[PDB]
């Protein structure tokens, strides 16, 4: 009755791609497609119940993706390479909008899991978790949505595990300590599957027996709205909770007064 | 496994209640939930004076019972500001009891002060660091078992004080620690999305 | 109840007997007839089975059963101050009133004045102040003729039995001879009729509008005959329903449970804007005037 | 039931007061009021 | 003293800290003292249920409490009157218990105007010329009782127009406003769109040049083959082995020590009761600040020196205690910060303070 998705978003932002071909390096954007295609059939390789979901992250929208070898994953990987050619050729880039939509696959991937485990008999309890693999920078203004997003997964208890490969991001580092899931940067990109395979293909509870590298430190610090400098000890709002280095008479966002006697 | 035995006595409950509550902030809001089971409450002294001291407290109480409509408490929640409501089935028991889980409505009378309030980091000793001084957690320390003794954690910003929990306030300077993710919890109370509009699938000219 | 006594009771001829039944947009009545006891007895007032010990016996446990249920608010109407003094005797005997006073407290009228205004501001001081009361009178005492009860006095009504007046008066006999022998109006038919009179007097008291819901209780097998229970006002006898004809005390309590918390629930008087309350403009709809037209009825 | 856009409580200190009488033996809910 | 000294036996830890801060004058017992500083209602059915317990061995267990007696009282002052005017001289309580069971005293079996002058109801009162005994002390006793159990509860035309007010007013008819609400609309909502999230250097890409690589990259995936060899090698299988391996660079450290076995338990013990102490005094040092009031000033002083003078007395013998095992436990490191932080917060606040005078 162990029903096991591991739904992965992935990075499929064309301008970091781009800037990594002309960098001529080792690893390419279809490596990390070939890598998470491989994953994918390993996950559904582990058992039957096991079930597999994969998102792309595009700037444009959030594309759900789904001889000799088995027909099912025949099937998927043809299926998963026809929605990616299609989503990058008709990828046209058509504004100045540079961050990926994350918060919206992520959205996309919960609304999916909510959906499959509704369709889940009560027979058999839908274990859920999402791999999210980061190449591309952090988005700022999606912040504020992506902690909707985690809280939401919390609310659920899924895991959330990151696989950053370039770009550090903080949010993503919360979101694991928070969820729970594993966050890890990977050194070398072409040993990108064994790192997916050893560490983030394993099941939490496989992962309880198994022996893994210890989750990295993780901030909590604010910025002061004024200045959005690093703050120890702030002044917190009580009408919308904005937060200030100094001592104010009017908040600045809620525009009302503290009414300080 | 408690023993179910007596009569519940509003004027104690809502004194002592009253009493915790007499030294709260202003800026803080001070909520009362009473469940109420049986029809009849014994009061040593009066009552409505109790709710005259309340009111000048400004502490708001809300009343589910479970009967039938009490006077009494009908007008406890309304003069209070509160809400009254009855139970018809353990499915309106939980709707109650998640409308009463979100925040209520401020009032007029509500201060709006400028709290002040520290985010320490989870500060980890290492024991590879000569500095790894590990010492016992204020809320563990008050736990009849041993307190955790952890090499790092959380520490005051403003006093030192070590704290494995959080959000905990700290007991000693009172500051409030909390996170990040804490404040950014309740912004959909600040931003709710409004309910999106129906429309019949036949009458809906779109995509399927 | 009766449109055609009245005229033959003043021996006139009224220019117009319109009757206005009552159209409520929430049910705020709940009379039910309980003649079937516990033990299946059949529950009358008769004075032949008014000194019955089990009917005092059942009366007792449909009271206990009420007031650890019903709220503050119980009042009970007897037929005679000599047959509630004697149940209220036989209970203390019994222990069930007992229990009774251990639920909610009680109230007993006498005849000196003074003594049931002492018990009467009691009562209400009770009510109002969370803690259960309830009184015990007459249908022909003074609490049935000059007092009034709001929504949180009138929580709980209940008659035990029809109040026929004691025909050992015989200047009540007198009186039902003369009608008879000048309007053909027979004595049982007119002692019937007062009995009922007297009765929704006393149950007809405990509503003071839409929001005003109270709860109605009968407790005697009589009120089941067609004459009797015919001779209820229009606005109570339609709201009477057949499904609660003949009910038992546990049945009562069920129901009273049900109608309890169905009206304890919050309402807003817009619902009952066009279907039970009129504004400005819903006056002026004509299909609204038909229908105030058509709630009329004239005999 | 969303209001309009009004000022909540922030801050909250909550007392929840529940009755220990003989009626909490009652089956209003199942098994009985206590444990529901 | 009596009443202080029984609550500190009911805490020995309290008494041994009162003993560490008294007797080793630290802090004086009145500024020990200075920061350390139910009824029940009348219930109607104490008679009824309350029954002599008549055991099987023919025992009268009365059970004899004092709230029952006091319940009797307030109910009954004329019990009150009996107890008073009969024990302990002429009779025994035991046997006025029994005396009032075997009475027949236990063994029983308008200020509204308009509803309540029932004799003022009807304007006409002319002449009367236009076991019933039982029953009626039955009711009357009732009565009596439900009166006094009301009255031991709380313990003018004016009037009668507020209550036909009250009466005649229909809540259907009046005013619905319940508006007690204050709208809030906030001016910058993208505050929150990025928060407390520090200022990142989110740098942009070039000029069209970026739209080539763009172009670029899409022409490359745009004929993509996938590939089995290539996704890994064994030397990069053994790169990823060797970061995994124990002691490897994603090992992050390793095992640790057991501190258990470092420091005594009576050592972690006193260094509980140090904690508390020093936490008691700060959060009333804390609790003092901000100084608002010129008062604050020298109970701030007087809590520096307490706090002087714990330190010297108990961690300094704390510390020789520790530094004769030669313990590798900083346990003290914890306490000083503690101590110099409130030093220096205090030092601070009186330089603040002179600024200001100056
Ligand atoms: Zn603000
Ligand atoms: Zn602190």
């Amino acid at each position: 009755d162990e029903l096991n998705l591991l739904v992965i978003v992935v990075d499929a932002n064309p301008i970091w791609w781009g800037k990594q071909a002309l960098k001529e390096s080792q690893f390419t954007l279809s490596k990390c497609i070939d890598a998470v295609m491989v994953l994918g059939n390993s996950h559904l390789f582990m058992n039957r119940s096991n079930k597999l979901a994969v998102i792309a992250s595009h700037i444009q929208e959030s594309r759900f993706l789904y001889d000799g070898k088995y027909e099912l994953l025949t099937s998927a990987n043809e299926v998963i390479v026809e929605e990616i050619k299609d989503l990058m050729t008709k990828s046209d880039i058509k504004g100045q909008h540079t961050e990926t939509l994350l918060a919206g696959s992520l959205a996309k991937a919960l609304c999916y899991i909510h959906r499959m485990n509704k369709e889940v008999k009560d027979n058999q309890e839908m274990k859920s978790r999402i791999l999210v693999i980061k190449a591309a920078e952090d988005s700022a203004l999606q912040y504020m949505n992506f902690m909707n997003v985690i809280f939401a997964a919390q609310k659920q208890n899924i895991l959330i595990d990151a696989c950053v490969l370039d770009s550090d991001s903080g949010l993503l580092q919360q979101a694991c300590d928070i969820t729970g899931g594993l966050y890890l940067k990977v050194p070398q990109m072409p040993s990108l599957l064994q790192y997916l395979l050893w560490v983030f293909l394993p099941d939490q509870d496989q992962r309880s027996q198994l022996i893994l590298p210890p989750p990295v430190h993780v901030d909590y610090r604010a910025a002061c709205f004024c200045h959005r400098n690093l703050i120890e000890i702030g002044y917190v709002c009580s009408v919308c909770l904005s937060i200030f280095c100094n001592f104010s008479p009017i908040c600045t966002t809620c525009e009302t007064a503290f009414k300080i006697s | 496994d408690m023993t179910c035995h007596g009569e519940p006595s509003l004027y104690n409950s809502l004194s002592i209640a009253m009493q915790t509550l007499k030294h709260m902030p202003g800026h803080t809001s001070r909520e009362v939930l009473i469940i109420f089971s049986s029809l009849t409450t014994c009061d040593p002294s009066n009552i409505y004076d109790l709710i005259k001291t309340l009111k000048a407290a400004k502490i708001r109480v809300s009343v589910i019972g479970l009967s039938a409509e009490v006077r009494v408490c009908t007008v406890l929640a309304r003069e209070t500001g509160g809400t009254y409501h009855v139970i018809l089935d353990e499915s309106h028991y939980k709707e109650l009891l998640t409308h009463h889980v979100s925040p209520p409505p401020a009032s007029s009378s509500s201060e709006c002060s400028l709290i002040r309030m520290g985010f320490p980091q989870h500060t980890i000793a290492s024991l590879s660091d000569q500095d790894a001084k590990p010492s016992f957690s204020m809320a563990h320390l008050d736990g009849n078992t041993e307190p955790g003794l952890t090499l790092g954690g959380y520490f005051c910003p403003q006093c030192r004080a070590k704290y494995c929990e959080l959000p905990v306030e700290c007991k000693i300077c009172g500051l409030t620690l909390v996170s990040a993710p804490h404040l950014a919890r309740s912004y959909h109370h600040l931003f709710p999305l409004d309910a999106f509009q129906e429309i019949p699938l036949e009458e809906y000219n779109g995509e399927r | 109840s009766p449109l055609d006594i009245y005229p033959k009771i003043l021996d006139f001829h009224p220019v117009t007997m319109a009757t206005f039944t009552m159209t409520l947009a929430r049910v705020c009545l709940c009379p039910m007839i309980i003649g079937r006891g516990n033990d299946q007895v059949a529950i009358s007032s008769k004075f032949e089975t008014r000194e019955d010990i089990a009917v005092i016996r059942n009366y007792g446990n449909l009271l206990l059963e009420m007031s650890a249920v019903v709220p503050d608010g119980i009042v009970a109407f007897f037929t005679s101050y000599q047959y509630m003094e004697s149940t209220v005797a036989s209970w203390y005997e019994q222990g069930i009133l007992e229990n009774i006073q251990r639920n909610k407290l009680l109230f007993i009228e006498t005849q000196d004045g003074a003594e049931t205004s002492v018990a009467l501001e009691k009562y209400q001081e009770a009510c109002e102040n969370g803690r259960g009361a309830i009184l015990l009178s007459v249908a022909r005492g003074k609490v049935s003729e000059g007092i009034d009860f709001v929504h949180h006095y009138g929580r709980a009504v209940i008659m035990f039995g029809v109040p026929y007046v004691y025909t050992q008066s015989r200047i009540l006999k007198a009186r039902l001879e003369y009608l008879r022998d000048q309007f053909q109006i027979r004595e049982n038919d007119f002692l019937t009729f007062d009995a009922m009179r007297h009765a929704a007097q006393c149950v007809g008291r405990a509503i003071r509008g839409k929001t005003d819901y109270g709860l109605m209780v009968f407790a005697d097998k009589r009120f089941a005959r067609g004459d009797k229970r015919g001779k209820l006002p229009r606005w109570i006898q339609e709201h009477l329903t057949d499904a609660n004809l003949n009910l038992t005390v546990d049945e009562g309590v069920q129901v009273a449970k049900y109608f309890l918390r169905q009206m304890a629930q919050p309402f807003h008087r817009e619902d009952q804007l066009g279907l039970s309350l009129l504004s400005l403009e819903q006056l002026e709809s004509e299909e609204t005037l038909k229908r105030i037209e058509q709630i009329a009825q004239q005999l | 039931e969303h209001h309009g856009q009004v000022r909540l409580g922030m801050m909250r200190h909550l007392y929840v007061v529940v009755d220990g009488s003989r009626t909490m033996e009652d089956q209003d809910l199942k098994p009985n009021r206590l444990t529901c | 003293l009596e009443e202080k000294n029984r609550m500190l036996q009911e805490d020995p830890v309290l008494f041994q800290l009162y003993k560490d801060l008294v007797v080793s004058q630290v802090i004086s017992a009145e500024e020990f003292w200075a920061n350390r500083l139910q009824d029940v209602g009348i219930s109607a059915a104490f008679l009824a249920d309350v029954r002599p317990q008549t055991d099987g061995c023919n025992g009268l267990r009365y059970n004899l409490t004092s709230d029952i007696i006091e319940s009797i009282f307030r109910t009954y002052p004329a019990v009150k009157m009996k107890y008073a005017e009969n024990v302990p001289h002429n009779m025994t309580e035991k046997e006025f218990w029994t005396r009032f069971f075997q009475s027949h005293y236990f063994h029983r079996d308008g200020v509204k105007n308009p509803l309540l002058d029932l004799t003022a109801l009807e304007d006409k009162p002319l002449d009367e010329g236009y076991k019933e005994n039982s029953n009626a002390a039955i009711i009357k006793r009732f009565n009596h009782h439900s009166a006094m159990v009301l009255a031991a509860g709380l313990r003018q035309p004016a009037v009668k127009r507020a209550k036909l007010q009250e009466s005649i007013e229909y809540e259907d008819l009046g005013k619905n406003n319940s508006v007690k609400t204050i709208a809030l609309n906030l001016k910058k909502s993208d505050r929150y769109y990025h928060g407390p999230t520090p200022i990142q250097s989110l740098q942009y890409a070039t000029s069209q040049d970026i739209i080539n690589s763009f172009q670029s990259i899409r022409q490359e995936m745009e004929a993509y083959t996938p590939k089995l060899t290539q996704v890994l090698s064994s030397s990069a299988a053994s790169s990823t082995i060797t970061a995994l391996s124990p002691g490897g660079a994603l090992m992050q450290g390793g095992t640790q020590q057991a501190i258990n076995q470092m420091v005594p338990n009576d050592i972690q013990s006193e260094l509980k009761h140090l904690y508390v102490a020093v936490g008691e005094l700060l959060r009333h040092f804390w609790s003092c600040f901000p100084v608002n009031t010129p008062f604050l000033e020298e109970k701030v002083v007087k809590m520096k020196s307490n706090l002087e003078r714990f330190q010297v007395t108990k961690l300094c013998p704390f510390q020789e205690k520790i530094r004769r095992q030669y313990l590798s436990t900083n346990l003290v490191s914890h306490i000083e910060e503690m101590l110099q932080t409130a030093y220096n917060k205090l030092h601070t606040w009186q330089s603040r303070r002179l600024m200001k005078k100056t």
